[PDB]
RNA sequence: GUAAACUCCUGAACCCGGGACGAAACCCCCGAGGAGGGGACUGACGGUACCGGGGUAAUAGCGCCGGCCAACUCCGUGCCAGCAGCCGCGGUAAUACGGAGGGCGCGAGCGUUACCCGGAUUCACUGGGCGUAAAGGGCGUGUAGGCGGCCUGGGGCGUCCCAUGUG
RNA sequence: GGGAGCAAACCGGAUUAGAUACCCGGGUAGUCCACGCCCUAAACGAUGCGCGCUAGGUCUCUGGGUCUCCUGGGGGCCGAAGCU
């Protein structure tokens, strides 16, 4: 079956697209206790609909671009930019870093 | 260290060196001799020990020490170098083979010849 | 009556002037290799003298072990503060794979067929005196049941 | 706050018996419970109540013990010889069943919540399920 | 190869009578009965204190030396024992003595288990009729061991038949000296053997 | 050291004769060139394996022998000659060097060098520690992350079970 | 900026085989103030932070309650169990 996943929008920026943000659980293979990653796939919204903040289905999809291989499946809710803070400040963090 | 320390620096792995840099990871390596000399031991001891620098196929060049009572390396002996750091001389990191090349065995030996390159006598 | 092998005799020694005066230990097992088990170590100023005596003080010192067709109730895990001992019951044809010292302990104890491993330290006085704190909290089903009725 | 109520109960059990203390009290929590009266089923503890501190629920646990014991130091041996909280919060521990723990051969409990509830280790194997592996005691 | 070299030298090693010779281990002597100590210049001083290994050691060295056999048959038949679902240190026994050089012994065709060897790889033997010279062949329960037809008729063969008459065998054997052939019954119990060997100590010594 | 010598027995080698399995199908006739039946040719290894017959007692070597590690004495040597994996041995009384006698362990092998895992629970999830042995940040504020009290309900992601495909 | 006392460096006296030191007489940065850096230490309880649990005896600091005692929060010593 074409594989599927959810999570939540986190740019609105590209034309026709939009980046989603996705999180699995899974235990260490060594150390048990439950971790969490996260990867952003890439979107196709042709009728750039979906907005940020947005938590959507998407789908395993045929070759849109480059790095899309997705297409939002359905939205979920609208109301999620607490999420979209964390991941901003994530990327906030990474200027105190490099010297 | 907590399960999530782990999780994050996780533990380091060992790593080990080569007390033998005969390199290739080879059990032997063939050198010609250049300078064979007679050298004292380190601190408990006391006797005129005979080993034998060696320049390697490998661009090196290696003091060896000589077992055995006697031999007959001379400035270009050509010889086999077999490894196994001896604790009474400073930096030698290997043995010479006896039996091999200009490596002549040990006359008279009766015991142990095999780690000596002595044939089994009449 | 029962059963004797040493498990070793060391020579300490003490300072004085003039020169050093020595001594001599010995840690001893004893078992009628079926139930009965007992260590003991003792020192004096001579070897003979000094086994003898582990043997008085060993024979003093006993315990009775819920043996069970060779091998153990329950594996169990003991550390004597510094050194720890492990057993584990075996199935028969299996053997006593032990180091020298709960070895000569878990033979003269009627024992067959266990598994151990020493830990943590490895001083022989001081496994010895780990093992045979082992031993003693050893509970058969009987012995369990029994506390856990409360009746 | 106090990171895990579980294992803290656990502890308030072993620090009391350690010096025999007729009984002693605990958080109220329906979870906690199923966790003594499968200590007490299984004979562990003689039972529990709930009370009541200065409005505070809780849950008398009432400790058992052995007989006293013969020479030096007559130490009554132990009941709970070793309570030991085993999935603990800061790393989870999740168990299938064809490799549920087997505590000291037989002769100890080893408690684990399921889909069907706060089940023994013998009495998991019963439905033959899995879940969490509260803890093992012997 | 086998122990070629002297055999009485062994039997004064363990202080103990290894029966490996025949007419003579029960003459006077295996050796024995006037040199009750080991061989060598020294020996008959005051003996040492065995360590945990001198003895574990030596008792291995007793049970293969018994069947006159090599280290390398040998440890791999200790080994297979570990691997059948069983007590190990009997098990190995009874494989050790589904030896073909070793039934023949048993069945007493053959004065010893040396004897025995040479018998069998001479193919003087036979299981179920068909010939066999192999001496590490694994006897099957049922086999029938029994002497080749052109060897029957040898004094030698005779010889220890005349002396295997009437007198008792393997309570996991049959003789059947007058068709003299013989019967592999069953994989032996510990009891049925009474070799001067704690197996456990063997076991033990297989662990470094 | 029953070791040998010696007596007896068996008979690897070598000789004599026989001598394959691996190969029934394409193909040929009947029937239809089909299904079914019957018939014939083809073997590099190979005169090989194996069988029967006759038949000679017919290669043993290497490591070790102070402790670990187990197998002891004599002599030569004299901090020289040499040993050595670690601890160490030898400076005229060495079971530690060399030879010998003897002994232990293996055996058509025995030792050595190299490299990997073990032992090493010595990176410790199983399964380690930080007052003085190596190890708590000089002290705070706080970002991400990690973790989280008591009661009820919905969902069922983690977790658990069954079935099936896959492995 | 300020500089009384003290005082590395420096000078002299003494001591000593020597005495760039301990002792003595002098003595300058500095020690003090403003503002800006430096960011180390036996920055030691050589003991990271929080929460619950597990005898007591005694000294002391601080708060509440009619008070030869009960109830909180600190600073010590001895010591149950236990740890080492
Ligand atoms: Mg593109
Ligand atoms: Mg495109
Ligand atoms: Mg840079
Ligand atoms: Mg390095
Ligand atoms: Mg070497
Ligand atoms: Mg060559
Ligand atoms: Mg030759
Ligand atoms: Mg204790
Ligand atoms: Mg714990
Ligand atoms: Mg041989
Ligand atoms: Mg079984
Ligand atoms: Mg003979
Ligand atoms: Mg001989
Ligand atoms: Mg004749
Ligand atoms: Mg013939
Ligand atoms: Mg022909
Ligand atoms: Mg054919
Ligand atoms: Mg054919
Ligand atoms: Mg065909
Ligand atoms: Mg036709
Ligand atoms: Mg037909
Ligand atoms: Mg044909
Ligand atoms: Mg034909
Ligand atoms: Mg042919
Ligand atoms: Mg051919
Ligand atoms: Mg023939
Ligand atoms: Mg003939
Ligand atoms: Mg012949
Ligand atoms: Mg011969
Ligand atoms: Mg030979
Ligand atoms: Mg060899
Ligand atoms: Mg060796
Ligand atoms: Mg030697
Ligand atoms: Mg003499
Ligand atoms: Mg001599
Ligand atoms: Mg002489
Ligand atoms: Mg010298
Ligand atoms: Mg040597
Ligand atoms: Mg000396
Ligand atoms: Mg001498
Ligand atoms: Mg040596
Ligand atoms: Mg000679
Ligand atoms: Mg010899
Ligand atoms: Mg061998
Ligand atoms: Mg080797
Ligand atoms: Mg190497
Ligand atoms: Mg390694
Ligand atoms: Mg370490
Ligand atoms: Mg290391
Ligand atoms: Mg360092
Ligand atoms: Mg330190
Ligand atoms: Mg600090
Ligand atoms: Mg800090
Ligand atoms: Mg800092
Ligand atoms: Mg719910
Ligand atoms: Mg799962
Ligand atoms: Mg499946
Ligand atoms: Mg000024
Ligand atoms: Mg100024
Ligand atoms: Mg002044
Ligand atoms: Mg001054
Ligand atoms: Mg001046
Ligand atoms: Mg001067
Ligand atoms: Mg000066
Ligand atoms: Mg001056
Ligand atoms: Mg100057
Ligand atoms: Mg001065
Ligand atoms: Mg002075
Ligand atoms: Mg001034
Ligand atoms: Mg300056
Ligand atoms: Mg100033
Ligand atoms: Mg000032
Ligand atoms: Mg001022
Ligand atoms: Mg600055
Ligand atoms: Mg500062
Ligand atoms: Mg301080
Ligand atoms: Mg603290
Ligand atoms: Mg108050
Ligand atoms: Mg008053
Ligand atoms: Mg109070
Ligand atoms: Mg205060
Ligand atoms: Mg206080
Ligand atoms: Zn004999």
């Amino acid at each position: 079956p074409k594989k599927v996943l959810t999570g939540v929008v986190v740019s609105d920026k590209m034309q026709k697209t939009v980046t989603v943000l996705v999180e699995r659980q899974f235990p260490h293979p060594l150390y048990g206790k439950v971790i969490k990653r996260s990867k952003k796939y890439l979107a196709h919204d042709p009728e750039e609909k979906y907005k940020l903040g947005d938590v959507v289905e998407i789908i395993e999809s045929r070759p849109i671009s480059k790095r899309k291989r997705f297409r939002v499946l359905r939205l979920v809710e609208s109301g999620r930019m607490d999420l979209v803070e964390k991941y901003l400040i994530r990327r906030q963090n990474y200027q105190s870093l490099s010297k | 260290p907590t399960i999530n320390q782990l999780v994050r620096k996780g533990r380091e792995k060992v790593r080990k060196k080569s007390k033998v840099p005969a390199l290739k990871g080879a059990p032997f390596r063939r050198g010609v001799c250049t300078v064979v000399r007679t050298v004292t031991p380190k601190k408990p001891n006391s006797a005129l020990r005979k080993v034998a620098k060696v320049r390697l196929t490998s661009g090196y060049e290696v003091t060896a020490y000589i077992p055995g009572e006697g031999h007959n390396l001379q400035e270009h002996s050509v010889v086999l170098i077999r490894g196994g750091r001896v604790k009474d001389l400073p930096g030698v990191r290997y043995h010479i083979v006896r039996g091999v090349y200009d490596a002549a065995g040990v006359k008279d030996r009766k015991k142990s010849r095999s780690k000596y390159g002595t044939k089994k006598p009449k | 009556d029962f059963e004797e092998k040493m498990i070793l005799i060391r020579r300490t020694a003490r300072m004085q002037a003039g020169g050093r005066r020595f001594r001599f230990g010995a840690l001893v097992v004893v078992g009628d290799r079926q139930g009965r088990v007992g260590l003991g170590f003792g020192k004096a100023p001579e070897v003979p003298l000094a086994v003898q005596k582990a043997g008085y003080y060993a024979r003093r010192n006993m315990v009775e072990v819920p043996l069970q067709n060779g091998t153990i109730p329950h594996e169990i895990e003991v550390e004597f503060g510094a050194s720890k001992i492990v057993l584990k019951p075996a199935a028969p044809g299996t053997g006593v794979i032990a180091g020298a010292v709960p070895r000569a302990i878990l033979e003269l104890a009627g024992v067959t067929d266990i598994l151990t491993k020493e830990l943590g330290s490895r001083n022989p006085i001081n496994i010895a005196y780990a093992t045979m704190e082992a031993l003693r909290q050893l509970r058969t089903k009987a012995d369990v049941e029994r506390l856990r009725k409360g009746e | 706050m106090l990171t895990d109520p579980i294992a803290d109960m656990l502890t308030r059990i072993r620090n009391a018996t350690r010096v025999y203390k007729e009984s002693t009290d605990v958080p109220a929590s329906r979870f906690k419970e199923e966790i003594l009266r499968i200590l007490a089923r299984e004979g562990f503890i003689k039972g529990y109540e709930r009370v009541d501190v200065d409005g505070k629920p809780y849950l008398r646990v009432y400790l058992k013990y052995g007989p006293r014991r013969q020479g030096p130091d007559p130490r009554p041996e132990q009941v709970i010889h070793h309570i030991r909280r085993i999935s603990k919060p800061g790393r989870r521990v999740y168990v299938g069943v064809k490799e549920i723990p087997r505590v000291r051969r037989g002769l100890g409990i080893a408690i684990l919540s399921t889909s069907k509830g706060v089940l023994t280790d013998r009495e998991a194997r019963k439905l033959g399920v899995g879940g969490e592996l509260i803890c093992e005691v012997w | 190869g086998r122990y070629i070299g002297p055999v009485c030298r062994l039997c004064r090693r363990e202080g103990v009578k290894l029966y490996l010779k025949g007419e003579r281990c029960y003459s006077p002597k295996c050796a024995m009965e006037r040199r009750p100590y080991p061989p060598g210049q020294h020996g008959q001083k005051r003996a040492r204190r065995p360590s945990d290994y001198a003895v574990r050691l030596r008792e291995k060295q007793k049970l293969r030396r018994i069947y006159g056999i090599s280290e390398r048959q040998f440890r791999n038949l200790f080994e297979e024992a570990s691997k059948k679902k069983g007590v190990t240190g009997s098990v190995f026994l009874g494989l050790l003595e589904s030896r073909l050089d070793n039934v023949v012994y048993r069945l007493g065709f053959a004065v010893s288990r040396r004897q025995a060897r040479q018998l069998v790889r001479h193919g003087h033997i036979t299981v179920n009729g068909r010939r066999v010279d192999l001496p590490s062949y694994r006897v099957r329960p049922g086999d029938e061991i029994a002497v080749a037809e052109k060897s029957r008729n040898l004094e030698l063969i005779r010889q220890n038949l005349e002396a295997m008459k009437g007198r008792k065998v393997g309570p996991w054997l049959s003789l059947d000296v007058e068709g003299m052939k013989g019967k592999f019954l069953r994989l032996p119990d510990r009891e049925d053997l009474a070799l001067p060997v704690n197996e456990q100590l063997v076991i033990e010594f297989y662990s470094r």
